[PDB]
């Protein structure tokens, strides 16, 4: 249940950090190169891969 | 693009129920509408039918 909580808790102050666009909403960062296959795994499953 | 047309569609969903709402709006409206004019004009033809077999009745007696 901590585990889960702080998991969900995370992901709400995260959820701070986004940057809207009106009833539609981005996200911007950093990350290594190394992990771009594994950025791209994530990325396919957003809903049409926005 | 596609992907800002099913997003657009998203929204259209919306509209499309809002347009929906103020459709069956509209005909809440409307249909008692309809309805409270014909009852106007059936309240009118009673009214005047009374007053009509008031004038045979008179003017039979007289």
């Amino acid at each position: 249940l901590w585990t889960r909580a702080q998991d969900e808790v995370a992901r709400l102050k995260a959820l701070e950090e986004l940057a809207s666009g009106r009833f539609g909403f981005a996200l911007l960062g950093y990350v290594p190169v190394k992990a771009k296959p594994k950025v791209e795994e994530a990325l396919a499953r957003h809903k049409e891969s926005v | 693009s596609k992907l800002e047309a099913i997003l657009s569609q998203e929204v259209e969903a919306e509209i499309q129920a809002l347009l929906q709402e103020a459709e069956a709006k509209a005909e809440a409206v409307k249909r008692e509408a309809e309805e409270k004019a014909k009852a106007l004009l059936q309240a009118r033809e009673r009214a005047l039918e009374a007053q009509y077999r008031a004038a045979l009745r008179r003017a039979e007696s007289a």
